[PDB]
């Protein structure tokens, strides 16, 4: 009959707009994700940056200490 | 500068020197400590995103489930 087939169609639409919705947040969420780990990373790889840079002040003043020994073994 | 000022300075430099060295290994034990914590958290993240995708995997195979059933029944409503 029209009128039970009619109705089977008209629930499926039902679940198949609950799945949509479903699969749209998901996509927001992965989005959000993906961004939020990009800025941890960054806030990371800054802050790696830094002590980086911290250590290698330390090896130009190492460099000075070994050169001023060298002076004074020198002379 | 006279030569016992001069070994002083020696000593000095040397306890600087290893003042220096630990500085670095203090500064080398927290990059290690930056390093596993971002390790940890992309594989948070990655672990999220992987069961996300297998939700979505799942409802797109029911998907077309209910798309070629949909078809089945315009075809039988004809």
């Amino acid at each position: 009959t029209e009128r039970k087939l009619l109705e089977r169609s008209r629930r499926l639409q039902e679940e198949s707009k609950r799945l949509l919705d479903e699969m749209a947040e998901i996509m927001r969420r992965i989005k959000k994700l993906l961004k939020k780990a990009r800025g941890a990373d960054e806030k990371v790889l800054d802050e790696l940056r830094k002590i980086i840079e911290r250590i290698r002040e330390l090896l130009d003043r190492s460099r000075k200490i070994h050169e001023r020994s060298e002076e004074i073994a020198y002379k | 500068m006279t030569r016992e000022e001069l070994l002083r300075e020696n000593i000095e430099l040397a306890k600087e020197h290893i003042e220096i060295m630990r500085e670095i290994l203090e500064l080398l034990q927290k990059m290690e400590e930056l390093l596993e914590k971002a390790r940890g958290a992309d594989e948070d993240v990655a672990k999220t995103i992987k069961e996300l995708l297998r939700r979505l995997k799942e409802i797109i195979e029911r998907n077309q489930r209910i798309a070629k059933e949909h078809e089945y029944i315009a075809r039988e409503r004809s």
